[PDB]
RNA sequence: GCUUGACUGCGAGCGUGACGGCGCGAGCAGGUGCGAAAGCAGGUCAUAGUGAUCCGGUGGUUCUGAAUGGAAGGGCCAUC
RNA sequence: CUUUAAUGUUUGAUGUUCUAACGUUGACCCGUAAUCCGGGUUGCGGACAGUGUCUGGUGGGUAGUUUGACUGGGGCGGUCU
RNA sequence: AAUUCCUUGUCGGGUAAGUUCCGACCUGCACGAAUGGCGUAAUGAUGGCCAGGCUGUCUCCACCCGAGACUCAGUGAAAUUGAACUCGCUGUGAAGAUGCAGUGUACCCGCGGCAAGACGGAAAGACCCCGUGAACCUUUACUAUAGCUUGACACUGAACAU
RNA sequence: GUUUAUUAAAAACACAGCACUGUGCAAACACGAAAGUGGACGUAUACGGUGUGACGCCUGCCCGGUGCCGGAAGGUUAAUU
RNA sequence: AGGACCGAACCGACUAAUGUUGAAAAAUUAGCGGAUGACUUGUGGCUGGGGGUGAAAGGCCAAUCAAACCGGGAGAUAGCU
RNA sequence: UUUUGUAUAAUGGGUCAGCGACUUAUAUUCUGUAGCAAGGUUAACCGAAUAGGGGAGCCGAAGGGAAACCGAGUCUUAACU
RNA sequence: CCAUAGGUUAAUGAGGCGAACCGGGGGAACUGAAACAUCUAAGUACCCCGAGGAAAAGAAAUCAACCGAGAUUCCCCCAG
């Protein structure tokens, strides 16, 4: 296994962050999505971040 | 009053079946033991504080 | 030897036959590939696990040009 | 002398109003991503203790 | 033996540990030496076993004074 | 072509396991996407791609806070 | 700020020379009818050596143990999800 | 070859015939230089081989002298033993029968003898396997540790020079 | 010569000799928590350890590996601060 | 002169027979090796159990030795019979 | 006795007599039984003392939730038909 | 050189024994963990020192929790 677990975190601030995998060699630009943000009850922009 | 004549059906092995642990004078597996495996109080987690 | 292994059986077929009365929401038959396809108030699962959609009794039929076996819910 | 409880034991079951364990389930510690939404929805909520261990429990847990 | 004649520091024992945590018995002896002190009051050299902590209390203490609770002890100095 | 439903909280009723567990699921709530709509979407034709607990790490959290106010630590949620 | 020349300071690094701790299984005196020991005198060595705590390395010298199962006996080979 | 598996290698000597021995050959499976190599007089209850002498070792045993064995008197054990009115054969059968089936044979009981069987007696099998048995021993198995060794601090001070 | 008292007396062990190595004498080393003792009332023509094993002719090549010895510039590195 | 020779005592224990419920829990009979020496022996002494001692066989250390015997932990434990 | 299976030529026993193995303490659960009953019951201790006193406590009549909390509801969730 | 060490007398006291209990100085392993290192066994067995009829402990630099308690020891609870 050599594709890496990121995490998603939303830019709302509540610190609520989804997890996922991405493919290191391609795609280098960061992932964004919109998705439900289970504070704020409403589908928001998440970011990619680093799983530490 | 196990082990005291045929007739009395508890002859001869006391109830205990035939050579095993518990045939044995002070045998017997410990309470929890699963034959080997982590026992259900071990696979499972803890959760929870006391107040 | 190289071999002698096998997975445990997933215990596939018709778990509910024809005529019988099901709740909705209760898998009649679990399969690989569609061997039976879904008919009226009868769902399909991602696993193409036919389901009922309603009360009633279970019934199979064949129609369509393919020949091919259907399964259908007649909620009364 | 007084019979000791196992305390691993002790910190992992109560018991209910009917005589019965309740305990959570596990597959949800550090492994939990690769899994889908749904089987770790349902490992969130709490369990009964399956019939087949209760003379188990009940031996670990002789004061409660 | 290795008793100091002043603080009356003896050996005591203990364990050895490690990265496992293994415990083996040991041994925890005194920084004992022998010195000779000048008592101002005999004019002489007095000779004494006494630990490293000793030392420090005689100087804070005085050679007269420490000597007078030997003599209350019967060290025989 | 347009997109992020690879949605969040749940879940009637079932399947398969001695058990731990695993699997299927209409429908409901909140927010979405594609369609003019009916509608479809809770990842991938399906069945392999995996590892319990303890211990420790990270984020969040008016849950707790050993005289009191904090805090440490613990708990819960997310997650390694 | 850099470059820093000098300036005191505070810690160290050696080297040299001392004696007074300490060492002496050097000499001499006494305890003493004594190749122990102790004291005294003296010489030599000397802030070392040596010892204590802590610490790195080494250490079958000495310990406590581990070293799987299935298997047409076992081992070997193979296998374990 | 105290080493060579193939192998009784091949050749020669010794014998009527020699898988051993002796001499060579080298193709050293898998000799080899102080974990010594090759030789070596003497020594050896040393190993192997050969010859002479010598003989009951043997062909092939015979006789004789003693001590037992046998008989009588006296004293008087032991291991073992489920119980026995304890035959052969063939077949069967926890698969090798005194005890079952069939059949045969055999008056009751001692004494001296021989050991084929009673899976005879002895000793909870030493070989094999097993137990999450034991012990000793080995090592670059694990974790330690005595010991050895390193530095800091203490015992432990002064002055000077850089 | 010695050895398995009680199934093995040998080709095994020992052996004189040979070589390597440690050891400067408060010697190394060994027995001892330590004191001390042996080594030795000896001093490298001595002692300890190791291997070989009279004598004769001789003992070749490899320091990569593992040990040991020497070096100390650099890299890394404990307690401490 | 000699860890020289032959050979009694003495000491060893190579072969064979007997014995194997032994005359004897290792011997007897007939032979055998050493027999002034690294010999043998008497009487005392010293070394103590993970220790001793060992011309080294895992030998011996009171008919017991790959860790003596006695007591204690101790009614160790024994998934085995 | 042990076994799929023993007249088995598998183990055990020469015989008799005596002795010889499921116990005890505490706690817990279940059944039976007795008492009282939404209550039941005391322990140590006191006590002329198997009485009586002692209700310190224990179990039960209310649960849900990790917990704070709420409560015949409660948790889950923003909220649950 | 005084002294001191040392030496000679004289007075008192101590020596050893003994069951358990007590305080202190040392201190296992088998075993359990179905192996085994941490842990358990267990500060038990055992060894050593000392004392008494008892010993030990003991008169708060203690607890409580904003109310209070008032040395030590022992028992029943708290509580597996
Ligand atoms: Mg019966
Ligand atoms: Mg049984
Ligand atoms: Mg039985
Ligand atoms: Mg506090
Ligand atoms: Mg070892
Ligand atoms: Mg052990
Ligand atoms: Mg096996
Ligand atoms: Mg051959
Ligand atoms: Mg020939
Ligand atoms: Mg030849
Ligand atoms: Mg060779
Ligand atoms: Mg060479
Ligand atoms: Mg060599
Ligand atoms: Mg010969
Ligand atoms: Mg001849
Ligand atoms: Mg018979
Ligand atoms: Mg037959
Ligand atoms: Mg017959
Ligand atoms: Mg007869
Ligand atoms: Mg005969
Ligand atoms: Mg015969
Ligand atoms: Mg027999
Ligand atoms: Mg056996
Ligand atoms: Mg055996
Ligand atoms: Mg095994
Ligand atoms: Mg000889
Ligand atoms: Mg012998
Ligand atoms: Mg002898
Ligand atoms: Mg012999
Ligand atoms: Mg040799
Ligand atoms: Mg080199
Ligand atoms: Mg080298
Ligand atoms: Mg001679
Ligand atoms: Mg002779
Ligand atoms: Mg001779
Ligand atoms: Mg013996
Ligand atoms: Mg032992
Ligand atoms: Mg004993
Ligand atoms: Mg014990
Ligand atoms: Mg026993
Ligand atoms: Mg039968
Ligand atoms: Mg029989
Ligand atoms: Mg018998
Ligand atoms: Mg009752
Ligand atoms: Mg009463
Ligand atoms: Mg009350
Ligand atoms: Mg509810
Ligand atoms: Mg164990
Ligand atoms: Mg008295």
């Amino acid at each position: 296994g050599i594709r890496e677990k990121i995490k998603l975190v939303s830019s709302a601030g509540t610190g609520h962050f989804y997890t996922t995998t991405k493919n290191k060699r391609t795609k280098p630009e960061k992932l964004e999505l919109k998705k439900f943000d289970p504070v704020v009850r409403q589908h928001v922009i998440y970011k990619e971040a680093k799983i530490k | 009053r196990l082990g005291r004549g045929i007739g009395s059906g508890l002859g001869k092995t006391g109830g205990r079946g035939h050579k095993g642990q518990k045939s044995r004078s002070g045998g017997g597996v410990r309470r929890g033991f699963e034959g080997g495996q982590m026992p259900l109080y071990r696979r499972l987690p803890k959760f929870g504080f006391t107040s | 030897t190289r071999n002698g292994r096998d997975s445990e059986a997933k215990r596939l077929g018709v778990k509910r036959f024809g005529g019988e009365s099901v709740l909705a929401g209760s898998i009649i038959v679990r399969q690989r590939g569609t061997k039976f396809h879904a008919g009226a108030n009868v769902g399909c699962g991602r696993d193409h696990t036919l389901f009922a959609k309603a009360d009633g009794k279970v019934k199979f039929e064949v129609k369509g040009p393919k020949n091919r076996k259907f399964i259908s819910i007649e909620a009364e | 002398p007084k019979i000791k409880t196992v305390r691993g034991a002790a910190k992992r079951f109560k018991k209910t109003g009917k005589g019965g364990f309740k305990h959570k389930h596990a597959n949800l510690r550090h492994i939990l991503t690769k899994k889908a939404t749904k089987r770790k929805r349902h490992l969130r909520p709490k369990a009964m203790v399956s019939k087949g261990d209760l003379g188990l429990v009940i031996a670990c847990l002789p004061y409660a | 033996s290795r008793v100091c004649q002043v603080t009356g520091k003896r050996p005591v024992t203990g364990n050895n540990r490690s990265h496992a945590l293994n415990a083996t018995k040991r041994r925890f002896l005194p920084n004992l030496h022998s010195h000779r002190f000048w008592v101002e009051s005999e004019k002489r050299f007095v000779t004494l076993r006494v630990s490293a902590k000793g030392m420090r209390v005689i100087d804070k203490k005085g050679i007269d004074t420490v000597l007078a609770e030997l003599r209350a002890r019967g060290e025989k100095y």
